[PDB]
């Protein structure tokens, strides 16, 4: 987060541990939540991770300074501070550091050794090679990090060609092939290199994310395609990741996609986006989600346990989405009810009759307030998206089951609910129903209450009056028309959808103390105006000219300077 | 049932199918076609698909064909159907009308058709996916 | 538009849905947990239209009261300032810059033309440039509205 306040934090737990003057369990334990809580909070950069260790080391705690900085490698492999402060923990290790630290260095050689800044791990790694008596790894090893491009490629080349002394021509064509790849890529990667060098450091701002270097580096790593591309995507990463950005996620993941990687390293990359990236983007989420839903096919048991626990997740953190609930749905009656044309229609119908009784189970337990906790259905869902359960309820009854006199019984008892009244999805699937059967009378009392009972979006409203006029005017005649039309409330659904089409406080059934009146020319201002009670201009003279004309009576006139708003804005917003 | 024939007289057929028959200099196709689906009925959408689907099918035109959205309506106007049994319907879609489109035409009818899918049929989402590789 | 009590139940797509139909909008934004939210209309008609027919509405069970408001820098600026109690001064909004021809306020486009009278000859795109309108979008108008009720039903949007 703030640099200034981590610093400002940082001070204060210094001078919490100098004026505790002795061995201070508590102010470590205080210091360690402190540092969970900044690695919680920020994206564990490598300077609270050089803190966290250095503290841990003054504690003489080398297993917890590691942990931290072994979490901060794997979870940043741009994370130069960690791999150093890791390999300084490890040159001084137990038995196991072979087996151990061997790993660790395997792995930073794969993911950021072809980075400028990669000279101390490779660094380490000879004098690690060079302190083992494993010959096979060490040249392994050397091999390795021969081939890749580096700002000291040609020192590094030099280095492994005298220090193979057991193995100096071994290979002298691939060798020489090595020698010659590496010397190319490192004098083409140098232009790149020192435009990073000048512009990629971690700001948080745009000469932060040094468009003109990523630029650069994107454009090396698509057009010049030397087949190094797995150890440059992720080179380009690290710095990519040193500026979040969504673009760049969006650019990074849609070109491993176009190298049809295996399907766990991408599922692996999408949810790192997941954790790193901060709430409310809503476009990276959605991608994944996607992902899975098309790539489910391929394994079909463990891709729904990720979409589980993902969309558990992501309705945990956004109450209000609704997506989220039809994709859960879709998945669980894809997967766990599995139907297929093959098998007997008998069979088939038990499973829809088992999902009509989950889904009622389900609404009625929640609608009562009763949460199973076996059931996952059940726990997740959530009170906006509770109408779109109950019609799917509403349409799997009414389509599959073919039970209409219940679908118009889950009607009639659903209806008058608060919690599903006045939604949309709710209602249009009842004016599908009652436009599947040809029925105009349960149609026009809907449309009549479109204004007072049932508060749908007024862009729905729009819609449903335009599809119904067309719909009546193709599907009824004059006779049912004339039928229709009652002149006590001056309904006629040809004109009347026409009229009702933009007001939604629209009805057909002393014009001075109106609000309407009050604020005429001016709307928002309520200000009461001056006015004669007996106006006569409205007769015309032949009959003024019968009798003597009375005299004026007034109304409002003390009121002609003071004007009064209602400064609602002012009110509930700046003053709270 | 005294379901009037809205569209389907032989006066405003006429008009209706001449319009149809340009199928790139007007505007109104789709708007046409979707309205022309809401019937509803065993004999009425029997006679709807017999005169306006089935015989598009046969024309063969491109423009109808690839567009996904005439395969959305086709299969709404069957599964809506109050006459059929969903096991009669299921069947009849899947093992009718999706053969019945050619796969060059994949990269454009899939949006309608896999929308529809998850809509109505999330079941047979599988079958969709495998046959249209 | 200052749109207050709502009910939190709401979000910036429900809320542009409700308030879409009466004109074309600029932006529309609900402060996290302060039970409001702007909408910044592009014509005074258009705005005075939504004031006195949306007022009273039940947005998610809640009623709804409408006045007028400001824009969100023009908010932290004068937070700022009562903080400050310093000066307090507005600035007035931006003007169209007096005469256009080719606008008709209070109307709608979603996606050759003689330039006569009675169309409308240049709108505002649905968010922003300007595009002229063609008559091709009254179909489109419609287009649009029978796929979003066919796919509003089945639940893929609340708007």
């Amino acid at each position: 987060a703030l640099r200034g306040l981590d610093t400002q934090f940082l001070q204060d737990n210094t001078a919490l541990v100098q004026a505790y003057r002795g061995l201070d369990w508590s102010d470590i334990s205080s210091l360690t939540q402190m540092v969970d809580v900044i690695e919680q909070t920020v994206v564990k950069y490598g300077n609270p991770n050089d803190s966290i260790k250095l503290a841990l080391e003054t504690i003489l705690w080398q297993i917890l300074r590691k942990y931290p900085l072994l979490f901060g490698f794997w979870k940043r492999f741009a994370t130069i501070e960690y791999q150093l402060f890791g390999l300084k923990k490890s040159i001084a290790v137990l038995a196991t550091s072979v087996k151990w630290f061997p790993t660790s260095l395997e792995l930073w050689c794969d993911y950021l050794n072809v980075l400028c800044v990669n000279n101390p791990n490779e660094t380490d790694f000879i004098r690690n090679n060079f302190e083992i008596a494993k010959d096979l790894i060490g040249k392994q090893f050397l091999s390795h990090p021969f081939w890749d491009k580096f700002i000291e490629f040609e020192v590094g080349q030099k280095n492994w060609h005298n220090v193979q002394r057991i193995y100096e021509y071994i290979i002298e064509v691939p060798l020489h092939q090595y020698a010659r790849f590496f010397t190319s890529y490192k004098k083409f990667l140098n232009e790149k290199n020192l435009k990073t060098t000048r512009n990629i450091d971690i700001v948080l701002r745009k000469t932060q994310t040094t468009v003109n270097e990523i630029w650069q580096f994107e454009s090396k790593i698509k057009q010049p395609f030397f087949n190094l591309g797995q150890v440059l995507n992720d080179d380009l990463e690290n710095w990519s990741r040193y500026l979040y950005h969504e673009n760049t996620w969006m650019m990074y993941i849609k070109w491993l996609t176009k190298k049809n990687i295996s399907d766990e390293v991408v599922v692996d990359i999408y949810q790192k986006a997941n954790t790193f990236l901060p709430l409310d983007f809503k476009t990276l989420r959605y991608d994944f989600l996607r992902f899975l839903k098309r790539k489910y096919r391929s394994n079909n048991t463990l891709f729904n346990n990720i979409f589980n626990e993902t969309v558990s997740r992501y309705l945990k953190i956004w109450p209000n989405d609704i997506l989220l609930m039809t994709e859960y749905l879709c998945m669980l009656k894809r997967h766990s009810f599995k139907n297929s044309l093959d098998q007997s229609p008998k069979e088939i119908l038990e499973k829809q009759t088992s999902f009509t009784k989950i889904l009622e189970t389900s609404i009625t337990n929640y609608i009562n307030n009763q949460i199973d906790a076996k059931v996952h259905l059940q726990t997740l869902i959530n009170d906006k998206n509770l109408s779109i359960v109950v019609v799917e309820l509403i349409k799997t009854t009414w389509l599959v089951l073919k039970n209409n006199m219940q679908t118009r019984k889950y009607f009639n008892l659903y209806q008058k609910n608060i919690l599903i009244k006045n939604s949309v999805p709710f209602w249009l699937t009842y004016y599908k129903f009652e436009k599947s059967n040809v029925n105009f009378t349960k149609l026009n009392k809907f449309i009549r209450e479109l204004g007072v009972e049932i508060y749908l979006p007024t862009t729905v409203m729009n819609d449903i009056l335009t599809d119904y006029k067309t719909f009546y005017l193709t599907h009824s005649n004059i006779v049912t028309y004339e039928s229709s039309i009652i002149d006590s409330n001056t309904f006629d659904p040809i004109l009347y959808p026409e009229l009702k089409m933009s007001n939604p406080k629209y009805d057909p059934v002393d014009w001075h103390k109106k609000t309407e009146w009050k604020e005429a020319g001016h709307i928002g201002i309520t200000t009461e105006r001056p006015q004669i009670s007996n106006s006569i201009i409205e007769c015309n003279s032949g009959t003024l000219i019968q009798k003597p004309i009375s005299l004026p009576n007034f109304r409002n006139l003390e009121k002609i300077n003071q004007v009064k708003i209602n400064d609602l804005y002012t009110e509930e917003f700046l003053k709270e | 049932d005294s379901q009037s024939n809205g569209l389907l007289n032989k006066e405003l057929f006429d008009k209706v199918w001449k319009r149809l028959s340009c199928k790139e200099k007007k505007s109104g196709q789709e708007i046409l076609l979707n309205n022309l689906v809401q019937f509803y009925s065993k004999d009425t959408v029997e006679f709807v698909e017999k005169n306006i689907f089935q015989k598009i099918i046969e024309f063969g035109w491109e423009y109808y064909l690839q567009n996904g959205m005439f395969w959305n309506c086709y299969c709404r106007l069957i599964y809506f159907d109050t006459s059929r049994s969903y096991l009669d319907k299921r069947q009849y879609i899947v093992r009718k009308i999706w053969p019945q489109i050619d796969k060059k035409f994949a990269q454009s009818v899939l949006p309608s058709l896999t929308e529809f899918c998850e809509s109505y049929f999330p079941e047979e989402m599988d079958t969709l996916e495998e046959m249209f590789t | 538009v200052f749109i207050g009590g709502l009910s939190s139940l709401v979000t910036e797509d429900e809320l542009r849905a409700y308030f879409q139909p009466f004109g074309t909008i600029v932006y529309v934004k609900i402060p996290v947990g302060k039970c409001c939210g702007f909408v910044q209309y592009v014509d005074r008609l258009s705005a005075e239209a939504a004031i006195a027919g949306m007022q009273g509405f039940p947005i998610a069970n809640s009623r709804v009261r409408l006045s007028w408001g400001r824009s969100a820098k023009q908010t932290a600026l004068l937070q700022q300032a009562m903080l400050s109690n310093s000066l307090q001064v507005q600035q007035q909004q931006p003007g169209l810059q007096q005469p256009n021809y080719g606008y008709i306020p209070s109307s709608t486009c979603e996606a050759s033309s003689t330039m006569l009278p009675g169309c409308q000859i240049l709108n505002y795109s649905n968010p922003q440039q300007v595009i002229m309108q063609g008559s091709e979008a009254v179909v489109n108008s419609t287009n649009a509205m029978l796929n979003r009720l066919e796919q509003g039903s089945n639940g893929f949007m609340f708007a």
